[PDB]
């Protein structure tokens, strides 16, 4: 008869009122729930005490919070209204790096995961460049190539690059509509010896991240806070017992 | 709580000559052999956040764990050139096992730290107060 | 799938919509991106609980806030909106002193790194006065002369300075338009064993520096927090899936 | 104030070498036995919630019990193979026994902590800072 | 590119727009710089998002926050909107002490610093008062006697006071109008070594201090807060890039 | 330079404008004088910046805040808007009790610090009662009086009380106008190797305490805040350089 | 200030063999009786409520008293069988006479814990860190 | 800054017996004579208040100062009778004269307390840990 | 950092019979002269106020220092009599030179405290623990 | 991560007559020789600001260091000449060489402090209680 609950979360996007496949959000640190009711008071005055009698509720809401740790593609689309781009690996052959190029000048290159980078000279005789002269910065992780130093006898400006990237997953801001997704909480308490507890929440409209620290200071984990409404559900029962916001199953 | 998997590897018996010494102030004048010399520095703790659960009350617990270099060769109160020149790639090698090698890890990221690890000197011979982060 | 980033920010300037050079904006401290939704909410009133069903959005903004700890000339004029001035070193031969200077007095000079300063009399005989009469405040870094003493034959007031002054670099005060830059956070995150990440802004407004405190107190550096909205960029396409305000780009 | 009524199949007189030892730092180098080797951290206390009640000015007192590993069979100085993985099993019947088998509690939670209780190693044979809660 | 700045500032008031005589204005804990700025925002509405597109300023201000320790009659004069009055050291010979007096009465004189004070009896034959039967609390630096006794044959009531009193320097109450000082701050930067910087304001105009404790507890030296605001000068060229509000200036 | 202030705070109460007699305030645990300012401004708008270019103050006004630790009836006229009422020891010869008194009942008396307590029985024959038959709590310095038995043969009810009582000082609440008090604040500054400051506050006008914890928990002296306003002196003149508020005088 | 007129009968030389022992770490193998063996934990302390008065700036004082338990007859290392289930009424007795039985009090409370006292065992013979309140 | 003038008379060497004991644990088995026994417990400080003035950046210091009371007459393990009904004439005096009797005090408020402050037994013939507040 | 320079002549030998003692408990029993008898209480550190300055992240650092009274004249056990009666001369010598005196000070307050130095005696002799201000 | 590249000619043996006294309390009568007699002091962290970075929870750490002077030549007891004013060139020196001096230094201040270092005297030979940063 206590609480002290951890377990997983699973996800189901609704979409035009179809259900989807449920997937793991991975890591969850927090998740609560709140009511709100508005209530209409009515006041009787034969007593003198001018005080309240009576009360009847007009509004009901619920909202959920959730914190979640996980920064995958599949959470960011749900979070950020992204939807998930895959490139798939290949290779540039004739890309023409910016003109008037000297010592100490970063040219950045269109993909990431630079790999066998090869610089033509620019030339009737074709002569690719000695790999002394430039350097990779950051492994060729962000694109970006150092000028070294150039020949005595200055080479044609225009280079011709060629190279070969790896395959990438991109998340747009703000490129798909509103999500609607079910949940479902699946925890042991622990307080009784990890007894099965289950939450159903048939639909919920999130609620975009608020804040996303990219250079984080000290030994917390970034967290990604998403808050949400529980909206009403026509679709179950009106007189079924299991109502239209959510249900709760403990086994007992 | 599966590390000893990956630390069984971790620890290789750096030292040829220093033996059942209990390794982990140091006597810098008779230590038989450059070994490992790791320490100990403290915790960090934290809820309320994404580290904090549900049941048992948990969360991903921050660690604190350190290093002490003894060489003292070429610096024997001559000048530091040999002490940590050489201990680079040495430096490199232990931050990347001890640290940062890590088995399949879910909630343990065991956090490793290459650089802004700054080290002071005193004691005349050599002094290195590591600062790394463990996580776990 | 845990994020704890570190990593650099690069910054190009954007002028009547043509690119501008990427240049690294040096030391940033943290970086926080914050998203903002206006929702209008539409209830039923069929079963009685007078709650919500439905939500659409109507707005969609981005903010990003860093914290930069470079004070150098061209952060300055990305925060100050000013334009970076460049005065080459030269000198001075016929500076005219103030009058009425007695023992004690202080000149302020028009130019900084003063050095072989000489102080011509005012006479039909030039007479350089000896050194040993004023003095250098500051090395002649602030272009300060102190007066030591006068000769007991008081030679003519008026004076004639002549000396050295180095180069140096200026930027103003709201002298130079509300900058629009492009952004790329190029990081490292340490949870997965240093994986590589990115993100793209296209279009950022930015925000004067909020405080700038001259004479700091404790252990802590000088701090530089800059404001942004994310604008909304017209010239990308509308349908891809890169969207319009930024991108994630993960590999794996 | 009754978990006697369980401690006393709790303990089951782990070691068979071992006597009179009155085992709750380590030798690692000279015990007859791999006894349970208990320890003590700290203890968790607060007020202003469900803990606290009315009278006695009591609450769910939070507590802290931990436990060290002393095997060194198959693990003495050669690798973390067998210190661990012949403990798995010992460790769950350690933290189901001594901790989670609670007598009819009603405000006696007595939390058990299976997993999340990161273990690190030192001085060359073996450490284990464990970390588990009691509640009670 | 890192700052920790350590330095001093010089203050030249600004009358009727002719440039005053600079001077220092002591020892200063604190200085602070803040710019705000007015932002009219433009939203398209083609898109569905009814997103910012567009922004420009219209407001632009700049406040300034300096906190000095020096209680100086110049600084008061500054911050209390005062003016110096310097009265010179003199004697008293007449003055007229209260009638009525008995032991245990204090009485205040119209000078500090009193010193031979002198308290002829009024009588025919003047006859000076003992000391023995009046004391100088702290040690007249106040202007305060107390009367230690009286002779049994009662003196003559009315008393003529004379003494010396020491020069003094007082500061009036809002006495002074608005100044308006120009700034200069001369910093060295730590993290660099020491390296100078120099930042100029043009016009600022201050407010009056805000507090002031005149007892104080603990062991923190008195501070003394004043809040400005940077006007705009029109006299400097509109299109130079030393702008009109102010410029810093940094030796590299 | 540099203020740490202690001293004492003399005050001359101004009644009808005629100067009262100076009084010490007795201990006083802190000061501190804050001034107030409003300022009308004027923006140009040939720049395009739509900046402030010029302010002038309309309003002046200044507030002092003094903690006073002193309990004394004339401090407590100051700052209850009181006047001291002082009674002279006296006798009370037939006083009458009330009636249907019984064991354990309290009697409280008019007066305090009662002595010599005497009660009369009510009979033809006066029978003055036993002392051992009442005692007096809080030896009879609030005026209660215990019962602690009657005679078997119960005496005459009614009850005549003689005894002697001393004394005493009261204070009314709000029963004075609004006081008016001109402040000299003598201090010593420390940091100057204990240099003499006067403070002169010609018209202040003060607000009733705030608080007054009557049981005090803790190892705190109770303490007594008031502020009040520094009003414009009509009677000094115009032109003067001390002003019409309050002046400073420094020694040196 | 007032307690030792009732303290005078609260203490009752409860052992029989211990003499001269000046009870208030435990032996557990050579104590000649199981006496009250009373300890002290801390203090409790408290203002700005309605425990701090007026002069003297005192308040009502919350105060820490706890006992340690000795009795190792049916409990040598066998069972926790007759350790703590004949204290029980021993428990009792001790609880409401050491606490809870005050003279005429106005403002000592002499607060008494009779449940939620809980003790945990270690050293492997008994252990029992009670936690009771004495508030004066 | 004055106390010394009234604390000559405030000490009179309440001993009969013990000579040069430097008195300011207890024995409570060889004590020659009941000795006033002054015990120190700590201080207290608090600025931004009354207490607090302008120069020197003093304040009116809070102090504490606790007394132990010897006595062991009648009350020699058998009751509490005497130890404390004696004391009571005898702790009224101690705190009258030790505190209290001050001389002239401007911010020297001396504070005294002649009840409130209560005292708990223990070590199995006397104890007294007595709370007075001093103020200077 | 130029107090040297008149700290010369604060320090003047003060004891004629005392050599070499180091001086900066006390014995009260054998001290061969009523040497200074200085001692050091702790530290005052604040920031975010005009202490604070630019570069160097220093600031006016508070700083403490007291001293301890050793006359045993005239009040030996005796009274408190010529034992501060005496020294309010010495005191305010000892106040004035070895603070209030320092050189020409810009950033340096050199704090001093005439009076509000509260003093309280033990150990049946003489104590007297001063409370001075230093600020550098 | 760099500083020894200088460290290295930053020591420079100071003492010609101390071999191996492993310098980094003080005896100020036995002394060979007038060495460095660095101390250290503490440390200094912070986060939230431009101090903390993204991965790794690593800041730009405040880092304390001090030293210590022992020269006693022209001051044994005489007077402060020679002890601080023949130090000032010798101040500066280590002052500018220990810190003030960093390798190419990107998030490594080195913070040096040219002036407001007060330092106190005691135990009437010699003390200097340094103040400086280090940042790194």
């Amino acid at each position: 008869t206590y609480f002290y609950g951890q377990g997983e979360i699973d996800a189901a996007p609704i979409v035009n009122g179809v259900l989807g496949k449920w997937r793991w959000i991975q890591d969850v640190s927090a998740m609560s729930i709140q009511l709100a009711v508005e209530k209409v008071e009515h006041k009787e005055s034969y007593s003198g005490q001018k005080a309240l009698v009576r009360s009847f509720p007009i509004g009901k809401t619920a909202t959920v919070n959730i914190t979640l740790h996980s920064i995958g593609p599949d959470n960011l689309a749900l979070t950020l209204y992204g939807k998930v781009v895959a490139k798939a690996a290949g290779s540039v052959t004739g890309e023409v790096l910016p003109a008037d190029l000297v010592a100490g000048d970063v040219i950045r290159l269109a993909n990431f995961g630079v790999s066998e980078l090869v610089i033509t000279d620019s030339a009737s005789s074709p002569a690719p460049l000695d790999p002394q002269y430039y350097a990779l910065r950051a492994d060729g992780a962000y694109g970006e190539v150092q000028l070294l130093g150039l020949p005595t006898p200055a080479p044609t400006q225009p280079f011709k690059a060629a190279y070969e990237y790896a395959a990438t997953k991109q998340v747009g801001m703000f490129t798909a509509p509103q999500p609607t997704v079910a949940l479902r909480y699946k925890g042991i308490n622990l307080a009784e010896g990890g007894a099965p507890v289950i939450v159903e929440l048939y639909k919920v409209a999130t609620d975009p991240l608020q804040e996303l620290a990219l250079i984080s200071d000290g030994n917390t984990v970034a967290g990604m806070q998403i808050s949400g409404g529980i909206l009403l559900d026509t679709s179950k029962p009106d007189t079924g017992d299991l109502g239209r916001f959510g249900r709760i199953i403990q086994l007992g | 709580f599966l590390e000893p998997l990956l630390i069984e590897r971790i620890r290789s018996e750096v030292p040829g000559l220093a033996i059942v010494s209990g390794v982990p102030t140091l006597s810098e004048q008779d230590q038989p052999a450059p070994s490992a010399y790791v320490v100990y520095l403290g915790d960090e703790t934290g809820t309320g956040a994404d580290h904090q659960g549900g049941q048992r009350a948990i969360q991903t617990v921050g660690q604190q764990w350190a290093v002490v270099l003894v060489v003292h060769y070429a610096d024997s109160s001559n000048s530091g050139e040999g002490a940590r020149r050489e201990a680079g790639p040495l430096l490199g090698r232990l931050v990347k096992a001890l640290t940062g090698w890590a088995p399949a890890i879910d909630v343990a990221p065991l956090a490793r730290s290459a650089r802004q690890s700054p080290a002071t000197y005193a004691s005349g011979y050599l002094y290195f107060p590591l600062v790394f982060t463990a996580r776990f």
